Parts: C-alpha cells; structure tokens; sequence
C-alpha cells in the first residue's frame, strides 16, 4: 500500500514546463480579452449606425 | 428636426465610449508603473518578463 | 403629371437616403475589420525578429490566429435587414429617380 | 535585470501625456454631448408652445 | 425589424461585456497562481545546492 518516494528527477525542467504551461493559458485568455473588446466595439458601431 | 432618435449625441456617446477605455488604461499604466498588467497587452512581452 | 413626378421624387429621396444609411453601416464594419488587420501588421512585425523563444511564436500565432477569427466573424456577421453585406461580391441598386 | 527593465517599466513620460491628452478629449465629448443635447427644442420653439 | 435588431444587439454588447469581466477575474487568479510557482521555482534552485 505505500511505495517510498526519492525525489523528482529534475526538479527545475518541470516547474519550467508548469510555467511555460500557465503562460500559455495566460496568453489564450488574453487573445479572448482583445477579441472580446473588438466585438464590443463593432456592435456598439453598429447598433448605432442601425 | 426630429425628437433626439436621430440625434448624433449617440456618436457623441459612442466617441466618449472609445476614449474611456484609454483614460482608464493610461491611469491604470501610471499607476502600476508597468507596461503590461494583463495579458490583454502584449502577451509575449509579459512571458518574457515571466 | 406634375404631382406624380413630386410624389416619386419624394419617394426616391428616402430611398437614397436608405441607400446612404447602409453605406455607412458597411463602411464603419470595414473601418473596423482593418483596424484588427492593423493589429495583425504590428504584431507580425514584433514577430519577424529573431531574438524570441519558439513559446513566444506560439503566442503571437496564437493571437493573431485569433484575431484573424474576429475578422471571420465580423465579415460573416454584418447585416442589414436580412442581407449581408460583406457575404457575396455582388451588387445592390437604389431607385433614384421617377422613372 | 536591465533587460526585463526595458519590457516592463513602462516610460512615465508617455503615459502622463496620453493621460492628460485623454482626459482633455473626454472633457470636450462631454462638452459636445451637452451641447449637442441642448439642440432638439428648436422644434419645441418651433411650435410655438 | 430595426428595433428588434438594436435591441438585441445592446443586450449582447452587455453580455460581451460580462464575458470580459470573467476574463478578468480568471486571469487574476492565474496571475497569482504565477507568482506562487515562482517562489517555488526559488525555493527549488535553492534547496538543489549540496
């Protein structure tokens, strides 16, 4: 039932790999903040114009 | 000659809508003293900051 | 005959006056979608330089691939009672005259 | 250190100037709004009401 | 139809506006969760010293 642990083998490539990884994400939810911005202005454009 | 449905107030409005969100970054920038707060700036540049 | 030249006169008057008003719908989506290709132009220009990691290429790919995505959406979306006017590379009339 | 200095930090010069050129911008829009606003009873005048 | 079009086109303009907002708070919360991995990433270079 319990199995003893040593220790990671490279404990610095994966923290760099997590934070490549929430980078990323961070990144995606940036894209989605302008794009949304974009579309608020387009449709307060165009309800205006309507 | 017609009651403000055809008032361009609204472009008015819509002008004031595009220059809040400036004023409202530029005072935020100044604030924090850094160029990227969110990743809705250059995502890039903040990774690299990272 | 002079009061049904006047009559279509009028008539025609609101219909260019309706053809002016979808010009400058379609011009202010037009406006908007180079304004986003703009942004595509600066961020592609950051993105030429050689001194990034192939993560910050995954990001400005990222980004402008969304983007690009916006200006899908966009031109697909604007309309005009039920017609679109960024959809199809045809031609609209407008009646302006009596005759 | 220097170098993320030259990508985070922003120069406090630019932004105070957008900032003021922001503000005076939005103090005329809300100028011209009122104005603007203040035309339509022209027609009120109009009717002689 | 013109008023149907505007007034759906506003109630989406603040539903995109909603969806912002949730960006926002989604990207707060990874930012911090950032700035956690990096102090561990310290404490991981530190502790890796004989």
């Amino acid at each position: 039932t319990t199995s003893k642990a040593e220790s990671t083998s490279d404990p610095l490539a994966a923290l760099d790999d997590a934070i490549s990884q929430i980078d990323k994400f961070r990144s995606s939810l940036g894209a989605v903040q302008n794009r949304l911005d974009s579309a608020v202005t387009n449709l307060n454009n165009t309800t205006t114009n309507l | 000659q017609v009651i403000n449905t055809n008032s361009l107030s609204l472009i008015t409005q819509n002008n004031i809508n595009k220059n809040q969100s400036a004023l409202s970054s530029s005072i935020e920038r100044l604030s924090s003293g850094l160029r990227i707060n969110s990743a809705k700036d250059d995502a890039a540049g903040q990774a690299i900051a990272n | 005959r002079f009061t049904s030249n006047i009559k279509g006169l009028t008539q025609a008057a609101r219909n260019a006056n309706d053809g002016i008003s979808v010009a400058q719908t379609t011009e202010g989506a037009l406006s908007e979608i180079n304004n986003n290709l703009q942004r595509i132009r600066e961020l592609t220009v950051q993105a030429s330089t050689g001194t990034n990691s192939d993560s910050d290429l995954d990001s400005i790919q990222d980004e402008i691939k969304s983007r690009l995505d916006e200006i899908d959406r966009v031109s697909g979306q604007t309309q005009f009672n039920g017609v679109n006017v960024l959809a199809k590379d045809g031609s609209m009339k407008i009646q302006v005259g009596a005759n | 250190s220097e170098a993320q200095s030259r990508i985070q930090d922003a120069d406090y010069a630019t932004e105070v100037s957008n900032m003021s050129k922001a503000q005076i911008i939005q103090q005329a829009g809300n100028s011209v709004l009122a104005k603007a606003n203040q035309v339509p009873q022209q027609v009120l005048s109009l009717l002689q009401g």
